[PDB]
């Protein structure tokens, strides 16, 4: 199956790491250097290992159909995996704003913030007086953007814009990270909103859309039994 | 059994009528009784009565107090800043959990044996105080995961935490 | 001795083409099924209010709509008695789990209505009347044919999912002696984290507390992290630890769950050894990416 | 809301996103009866937890946001649970026993503290009912529509 | 039946080592001693059996190798220096012979593993998957300064092996993309959706694939049931 190509490059990465490697005998590169990512081909010599064992009873044809079909399948999915994340991300950017407001104490100066400064444990509220969680006597909300808090501490939590919403999203789907995401929402906005919002998501994207592609995987493995038994 | 807060260690050197500013169920025959300070461990109330040694004592005395006063400070600043001190536990209150804390301070600080007092515990259970009291703090997991630890914790695995010579001072709730 | 007891057999079997679904939803059960359809709906609404403060033995609306479900389903279950029988009759009351699910909370409410206890202790016996008592919307199960159905579905692979339970309670039982033998009594160190000797883990020492992690916050000129000043203690991770058998194995149904298997993951790591670390992953690979897999399999098939 | 509900309008002018859309609305269809099911189990956890576990001490998960104060905060609590949340915190917050807690002599409500196997049993038989049973079935309606 | 006895008498004791104190031997408890007796009485049931049905005979019923592979890391394991050591893994093994008890147990066993081939397949692909990964991981980050997760390899595997069980794998991305910095972030970014998308959505599929497929009855074996009818 045209190996002689990747052979030839397997030798070609094998001839680079090697002479890397006498650089780093030489010493000349401390190794921390971003040359090591030239040993990134090398592990995908792995997969001459498994070159036999990639070729069963089924002629070349149905194979290639049957591998057709099922990245058709995938695709399909994956575009409306992708249909419903816009989707969702959407409703996140007009239903939640950028998740800063915080109870602080009521002394704080803009550019001054400090740990001792957050509540503990840190929370989120709305300067609004009945929207989402009050701030108990003693500590205001703030924006706790103006007072000098940068978007690396931040990070992409959140749903600041349509990437971030959609890659927050992503990462609620996957059951991860999103209970802690619930309860912010809750306290930055109204409860309903969070409610309905966070159960949407969980039910479709964490449970039917993921379970779809277990059942166009299950599809493969039909049509693998059927080319099976369909060859004799 | 009137108030006398010790302001002077020079004023003087009966013995048990001297309530200290912070922790002020101690007296100077409450530490003298037992305590030996390092720095000048001889007074062992023996040499009372003759430092010198009493003002440097008194002194280290009022000091062990003070650093008790500005833990206790932080301790309660730490717990100003939790929101939910209304909500943690029905038979638990904040200003119980202060209380039992600054006791739990002062016995580490002052590990002898409190006498004239109406309710006779052991001293080191007022730890389980505090772990009766107080709610639980989520510490910091960065360094190393505690698992599931509080903050404050006072046993062990395998440990008995009650045992002999327990000090057993007062007990106020 | 037989007179009348036509009279209940006859009305416990009443019932009911544009809109033939319609009509064949309005006649899907009997009236008096759906009688105690909305009965127990209305009790679970009732209870839905049962908060620990708003205590049913003292709120004067819940004790009437508990009164009123008691009373409802003694007469419905009487005249059903009266009118098929009990055992005799093979399409009698009592035929099957559902029967006698019905006839258990039946005496439970009765039990729970003509007590009505005052004080009830934390883990006592009225708790547990209290909490089998909270058993009540299970009706719904037998009162209505979709979900009979569905629970006659789900318990014909009974055995399989027994099975399954059985293989995965070998893994567990397995890996909980070898992390027994391994590990008992290894996981707890000092809370602070500069001690290391335990002969050294005591006095008190300055914790900092946590606040958030999703912040951040690097500037820190010369203070210092919110905290404050605990005793020293030689403890256990307190959420798992390999003590006995049944911790172990506790922990590791925890961890079979996904969750939080990275805090026990490094614990292990850190306070035994890099070499340990092959234990846990072998068991969440044989658990999680199998075991909870032969589950989702087992129930497929049999779907 | 307009443009959101445009949007949702133009799944249908796709073939495959039309197919897949339908396959999932009658495979909600379907399970209907099984998300039924499954809330009424979990509706009688929910007072089960409120009598059990309804004044336990705040713990590392428990707070004024996942607690079984009230019937709707353990409803709540309990669809999280199977759904990426750190349940096994929350059952050893419930596990919480003295002298972590002041126990009480008389009534469960001023107790502060919880049933160690109560509170074992119940999440343990209710993650394995539910994350391990009946999700499966749903997994099987989804494959078969 | 006194062999499964014996084995659930020793896999009992030994469970039953119950962490006591640090003023323990740990080395010639009666634990030790008793692992020792029934280490010795399997050694003393293997040859026998080996005596019974011959050395070739015995090695050939392609199922006892498992025991004798046991007996081997029961005897190792039996002297102080392996002791509560990774050889132990050898020792709780042994349960494995009880499930000789139930034959509707066995054949249950070998219905959901079905054909053997396909299952160890999936298995092997699975991890050769997550070897590369974690080595083209390794070598793309090792040079990252401040960053823990990808500096040796064992590390490496561990990052990997947490993303594909998706506990935190959002903390060891953020992680890495506080790492790496800001030009090279949307690249890591996306590098490492698509991996927790293919690990999410095809390994654990095909592990649910073939556990169905397993289950699934043979199609010959339907065809001639349906016959039957
Ligand atoms: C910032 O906070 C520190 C700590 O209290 C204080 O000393 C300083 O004056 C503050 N500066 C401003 C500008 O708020
Ligand atoms: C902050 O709130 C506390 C609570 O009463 C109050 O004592 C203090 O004066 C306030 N500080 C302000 C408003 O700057
Ligand atoms: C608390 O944080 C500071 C700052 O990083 C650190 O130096 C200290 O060691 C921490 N506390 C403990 C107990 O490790």
């Amino acid at each position: 199956d045209r190996w002689c190509v990747f052979d030839g490059f397997m030798v070609f990465c094998l001839w680079v790491s090697l002479v890397l490697q006498v650089f780093e005998i030489a010493d000349i590169v401390d190794q921390m250097s971003p040359w090591g990512m030239l040993r990134i081909p090398r592990p995908l010599i792995m997969i001459r290992a498994f070159r036999i064992y990639f070729r069963f009873e089924l002629p070349r044809t149905r194979i290639t159909n049957i591998l057709k079909r099922s990245g058709e399948q995938i695709w399909s999915v994956s575009i409306f995996l992708l249909f419903f994340l816009l989707l969702y991300g959407i409703l996140g950017v007009q239903m939640f704003g950028t998740f800063t407001y915080h109870c602080v104490v009521n002394d704080t100066k803009p550019g001054n913030v400090t740990w001792n400064s957050l509540a503990i444990p840190d929370t989120h509220c709305s300067p609004e007086l009945e929207e989402g969680y009050q701030c108990p006597p003693g500590f205001k909300c703030m924006d706790l953007e103006d007072l000098g808090l940068s978007r690396q501490e931040l990070g992409y939590s959140g749903f600041n814009e349509i990437g971030t919403s959609i890659f927050t999203v992503y990462e609620a789907s996957s059951q991860e990270g999103w209970v802690f995401l619930m309860y912010r929402a809750i306290d930055s906005f109204p409860r309903w909103r969070s409610y309905f919002y966070f159960i949407t998501l969980i039910f479709f994207l964490a449970w039917l859309v993921k379970n779809v592609f277990i059942a166009v995987i299950i599809e493969t493995f039909a049509e693998i039994r059927v080319q099976f038994q369909q060859m004799w | 059994g009137q108030c006398f807060t010790v302001e002077s260690a020079d004023a003087v050197c009966n013995l048990s009528d001297f309530y200290l500013s912070f922790c002020n169920s101690y007296t100077l025959w409450e530490l003298f009784s037992g305590l030996s300070s390092p720095s000048t461990l001889n007074c062992s109330l023996d040499v009372v009565l003759t430092m010198t040694t009493c003002r440097q004592c008194i002194e280290a005395y009022q000091d062990y107090d003070h650093h008790a006063q500005e833990k206790y400070e932080e301790f309660e600043s730490v717990l100003h800043k939790y929101l939910q001190s209304d909500e943690y536990s029905v038979k638990s209150c904040p200003e119980d959990c202060k209380i039992v804390y600054k006791a739990w301070l002062c016995s580490q600080y002052f590990e002898v044996t409190q006498f004239n007092c109406r309710k006779t515990i052991p001293c080191k259970q007022y730890c389980l105080e505090v772990q009766t009291r107080c709610p639980f703090i989520l510490p910091d997991n960065d360094e190393v995961i505690y698992g599931g630890l509080s903050s404050f914790i006072c046993t062990g695995l395998y440990e008995t935490f009650l045992t002999n010579d327990e000090p057993e001072c007062c007990d106020i709730r | 001795e037989h007179r009348f007891r036509n009279f209940c057999r006859v009305v416990v079997r009443a019932r009911f083409t544009k809109y033939h679904q319609l009509y064949d939803l309005l006649g899907l059960v009997t009236y008096l099924d759906w009688v105690m359809i909305t009965v127990t709906i209305c009790s679970c609404i009732s209870m839905m209010f049962e908060s620990p403060f708003r205590r049913v033995m003292h709120a004067p609306t819940l004790q009437i709509a508990e009164y009123v479900f008691v009373i409802f389903m003694s007469i419905e279950l009487n005249l059903k008695i009266m009118a098929d029988g009990l055992f005799f009759t093979p399409t009698a009351v009592i035929r099957d789990f559902g029967g006698v699910m019905d006839i258990f909370i039946y005496l439970v409410s009765l039990i729970f209505l003509c007590w009505m206890p005052q004080n009830v202790p934390a883990e006592s016996g009225a708790q547990l009347l209290m909490v089998l008592r909270c058993l009540r919307p299970l009706r719904i199960f037998k009162l209505v044919p979709q979900m009979r159905k569905v629970v006659r579905e789900l318990f014909s692979g009974f055995k399989e999912i027994f099975l399954v339970s059985i293989l995965l309670l070998t893994l567990m039982l397995v890996f909980a002696s070898f992390g027994v033998q391994l590990f008992a009594g290894k996981l707890a160190k000092c809370n602070d984290p500069n001690i290391i000797r335990r002969e050294d883990c005591n006095g008190i020492f300055r914790i900092n507390v946590s606040v958030s992690k999703n912040l951040n916050l690097k500037l820190r000129p010369g203070e210092k992290k919110p905290g404050f000043w605990v005793p020293r203690v030689w403890a256990n991770p307190r959420n798992f630890n390999f003590d006995n058998v049944g911790n172990a194995m506790l922990a590791l149904f925890e961890v079979l769950s996904l969750k939080g298997w990275v805090e026990v993951r490094d614990v292990i790591i850190h306070r035994v050894g890099p070499i340990h670390g092959i234990y846990i992953h072998v068991f969440v690979f044989l658990g999680c990416m199998i075991g909870l897999t032969l589950f989702v399999g087992v129930v497929i098939a049999n779907f | 809301c307009v443009i959101v509900f445009r949007f949702f309008s133009i799944c249908g002018k796709h073939v495959t996103l039309k197919m897949l859309l339908l396959t999932v609305v009658v495979s909600m269809y379907k399970s209907f009866f099984i998300i039924v099911g499954m809330f009424l189990l979990l509706l009688c956890y929910a007072f089960a937890g409120v009598v059990l576990f309804g004044t336990v001490k705040y713990g590392e998960n428990i707070n004024r946001h996942a607690n079984f104060s009230s019937a709707g905060k353990a409803i709540t609590v309990l669809f999280r649970i199977v759904t990426g949340e750190d349940w096994n915190k929350i059952m050893h917050d419930c596990m919480v026993q003295p002298p972590f807690c002041t126990p009480d002599e008389f009534t469960y409500w001023a107790t502060d503290c919880g049933n160690y196997a109560g509170a074992l049993m119940y999440f343990c038989s209710f993650y394995v009912i539910i994350a391990y049973i009946m999700l499966n079935l749903l997994v099987a309606i989804i494959v078969e529509n | 039946m006194f062999i499964l006895s014996m084995v659930t008498v020793d896999v009992i004791v030994a469970a039953s080592n119950y962490y006591k104190g640090e003023n323990f031997r740990r080395q010639y408890d009666e634990f030790y001693l008793a692992e020792v007796a029934f280490t010795v009485l399997f050694d003393l049931e293997a040859l026998l059996k080996i005596w019974c049905l011959g050395f070739t005979g015995y090695i050939s019923s392609s199922l006892h190798k498992f025991e004798l592979l046991l007996v081997i890391g029961t005897t190792l394991h039996v002297y102080p220096d392996l002791y509560h050591s990774q050889f132990t893994y050898f020792q709780v093994l042994r349960v494995v012979r009880l499930i000789k008890i139930s034959p509707a147990l066995e054949d249950f066993v070998y219905k959901i593993f079905g054909p053997g081939k396909k299952l160890g397949s999936l298995v092997v692909f699975t991890a050769s998957l997550l070897i590369v990964m974690s080595a083209i991981s390794l070598q793309m980050f090792c040079f990252v300064e401040e960053l823990d997760r990808f500096t040796t390899f064992p590390r490496a595997f561990m990052s990997m092996f947490q993303i594909l069980t998706q506990e935190g794998w959002v903390d060891v991305m953020d992680q890495t993309l506080n790492a790496v910095g800001h030009m090279w972030a949307p690249l890591v970014a996306i590098y490492f959706i698509l991996y927790h998308l293919f690990a999410t959505l095809i390994l654990l599929s095909l592990f649910v694939a073939v556990i169905l497929d397993n289950l699934e009855l043979d199609e010959d074996l339907k065809k001639l049931k349906q016959l039957k009818q």
